[PDB]
DNA sequence: GTTTTTTTCTGTCTCGTGCCTGGTGTCTTGGGTGTAATCCC
DNA sequence: GGGATTACACCCAAGACACCAGGCACGAGACAGAAAAAAAC
DNA sequence: ATCAGAATCCCGGTGCCGAGGCCGCTCAATTGGTCGTAGACAGCTCTAGCACCGCTTAAACGCACGTACGCGCTGTCCCCCGCGTTTTAACCGCCAAGG
């Protein structure tokens, strides 16, 4: 039996933080793992440009900011750098 | 063949896009367009099921064909 | 007795953008993609599910392009579509040369 | 998990992994995948928190697709973000031009 | 003397536009909006005369295609003045909102 | 400031004329102005977030045509 | 023949093309007959839209290629039309469209 | 930094030989053969994500090939590709 | 207005070379498919 | 009944080094070419 | 306006079914340890981006003025809405005669 992939536990945690009393549809679940799937996708596209406009082939953070900025609108994309650099703190300053 | 189109069907399409009053034409144009559009569809999902060397189209084939002209559908693995 | 025109039909525009079920029902759908898929290959086998997808995309396809159409008669200073509307919304996206 | 040890909910590793088999660069930072983890976390929580303000509008429990469809619809933003995007039992606006409304 | 009724003046000058070649818009000012622009997200900022160029081009590319398909509206219009709502429904089917 | 009216209607007029339009409203040109306005402002931050992680504070024609790519609206001639 | 060029009758270099994929991070690992047959791919497209412009260039007494000649030879393809939609070339313009609600009749 | 000049000149010798070109129309040329080159081989990189291939062979481009362009060109180039595929094997 | 038909003066382009750098010949070895058996849905 | 899994085969790319004539930058002189301006329709 | 009456909304009701809890696995994240060069950084050099101005001139601006498409209106004529009537795509229940 091979072993197959879903992104439905993490952002099933994630929707019981921020509503408890909430439930959901199972192909609203896909929906949102496939929803992953493109963000991500994009994303890295972006990144793999950043790379060949920038001939180099290191991946750190700061490229992947950049690359939200690009890709995002303003306002959600600065709540969202916010937020990953605060986590970047928090992850870094500790081990 | 391509006469499975009803009109009350097209007329349903007319709906959900809240489309009020309806000429005559607009039947067979419909029909016409429809075709073309799931020729270039169906067309490059029968590529991509050629290089796969298999004899069924993967639903996952029809959604990166949609990728490939551009209209990323969620929903079904993609 | 008879009813005045028009308003059964934006009655049922107010029903119609509720349920998303699919509008256009399976068999003769599925024959219809058959058919053109006929011409390819020989024969090629099908999941349902894809058709499900083929059939998700084409009816929300068909329905933007309609509100894009509706709108251009609007413009028009009319009310009924016309084949013609279709062309020129077509001419804008750029399906068409 | 480092996940755990950056205090958030999407597995690093995981990613890491997935990073390294796209071909997405030859190597492959420390954190950058915890920062992109970050970014995805916050964007399902906008995205499915109006959601949830869309299920407390209809009053349902369980999330059906049309609310998704109706709260990228309605925030402006998120609909420029996804405007090519379309999804199974999605529908549209419920919207009327009252120039075709009757008189 | 040979004031001339209208006709040959507008056609003559689309005949000799698309005999052209090259731009319409002259240099300076756009640059200088494109500079008051620029001053906008990070001040400071040096740039190449291609660059500028690029985005000239790119930008009386982008308002022909809006008049033209503005152009068909007006035509389905029935008319030859053309109005904003026009541009709106132009833009408006393009999704460039 | 008010470069913004530093566009003219002559050259609103020659734009239409390769255009092909034939008819020229009076309500146009501010419209005209604020669209192409909108376009040049979503172009330009996407040129400068692209030279903003490239370390130098000048941008290059590249720049534009990378950024141009990435909305889709993608032009040749300067390579890229 | 040394040359894969000369080994191919083509005008292209190969291993150019193969660097280029493996300075790409496209694939981890690549065939011997893939670059050979991408770069035929392109030589074809070269010369077939370059025979457009010789007759497009040819048109107006000029020896040489200039990009309105181009943008005329995409243009009047409808292959290559509906290729270069979303696509503009630097110098183009766009073709002559005069409507017949136009000419003083 | 190598553009493609020469092999176009060689081309163009080989289509249309009493033609001249000016420089910026072999630019938008070389902008041209670059963003090709960089649709199918980024296209040819998906057939391997989407089809866990872990390298490419030339099959792979030929159904690349198809899923860009459209038929008359998709045939002729495939014929194009099958010759050099042949003419090299050969040798 | 269109367009054609003379010089002219004229900008680019093709020839012309030298420097050089990537392109080429080939073994080992290995993993990456090639293909075939088989379950299996 | 064909696709999914696996396994044994085989076989030539990766590299690693050794040998190399082309590839391009720079110039030159020529050579296709835009316009000046008669000059018809 | 205004009543009658279609059309729709909306409230128990029950049922059934899949969302979600749950639970025992095992394989990739981890943990730790070992080379290594990519890049963060220091610093050199010459280009080019910038600013400024003088001279030239063609290009914009304002207005004079007719004028003619845009538009509000009109009549008209026709052909889709819709409701009714069969009616046939579709999926269920019976005659064939051959085995």
């Amino acid at each position: 039996r091979s072993r197959k992939e879903s992104y439905s536990i993490y952002v099933y945690k994630v929707l019981k933080q921020v509503h408890p009393d909430t439930g959901i549809s199972s192909k609203a679940m896909g929906i949102m793992n496939s929803f992953v799937n493109d963000i991500f996708e994009r994303i890295a596209g972006e990144a793999s440009r950043l790379a060949h406009y920038n001939k180099r082939s290191t991946i750190t953070s700061r490229e992947i900011q950049t690359a939200v900025r690009l890709l995002l609108p303003g306002e959600l994309a600065k709540h969202a750098v916010s937020e990953g650099t605060k986590a970047v703190t928090k992850y870094t300053s500790a081990k | 063949n391509i006469q499975g189109i009803t009109k009350p069907a097209i007329r349903r399409l007319a709906r959900r896009g809240g489309v009020k009053r309806i000429s005559g034409l607009i039947y067979e144009e419909t029909r016409g367009v429809l075709k073309v559009f799931l020729e270039n569809v169906i067309r490059d999902a029968v590529t991509y099921t050629e290089h796969a060397k298999r004899k069924t189209v993967t639903a996952m084939d029809v959604v990166y064909a949609l990728k490939r002209q551009g209209r990323t559908l969620y929903g079904f693995g993609g | 007795h008879r009813y005045r025109p028009g308003t059964v039909a934006l009655r049922e525009i107010r029903r119609y953008q509720k349920s998303t079920e699919l509008l256009i029902r399976k068999l003769p759908f599925q024959r219809l993609v058959r058919e053109i898929a006929q011409d390819f290959k020989t024969d090629l086998r099908f999941q349902s599910a894809a058709i499900g997808a083929l059939q998700e995309a084409s009816e929300a396809y068909l329905v933007g392009l309609f509100e894009d159409t509706n709108l251009c008669a609007i413009h028009a200073k009319r009310v009924t579509i016309m084949p013609k509307d279709i062309q020129l919304a077509r001419r804008i996206r750029g399906e068409r040369a | 998990t480092r996940s755990s040890r950056a205090g958030l909910q999407f597995p690093v590793g995981r990613v890491h992994r997935l990073l390294r088999k796209g071909n997405y660069s030859e190597r492959v930072g420390a954190g950058a995948p915890v920062y992109l983890a970050a970014v995805l976390e916050y964007l399902t929580a906008e995205i499915l928190e109006l959601a949830g303000n869309a299920a407390r509008d209809n009053k349902k429990t369980r999330i059906i697709p049309r609310h998704l469809q109706l709260a990228i619809r309605n925030d402006e933003e998120l609909n420029k973000l996804l405007g090519r995007v379309t999804i199974a039992q999605g529908g549209v606006l419920p919207n009327i031009q009252a120039v075709l409304l009757p008189k």
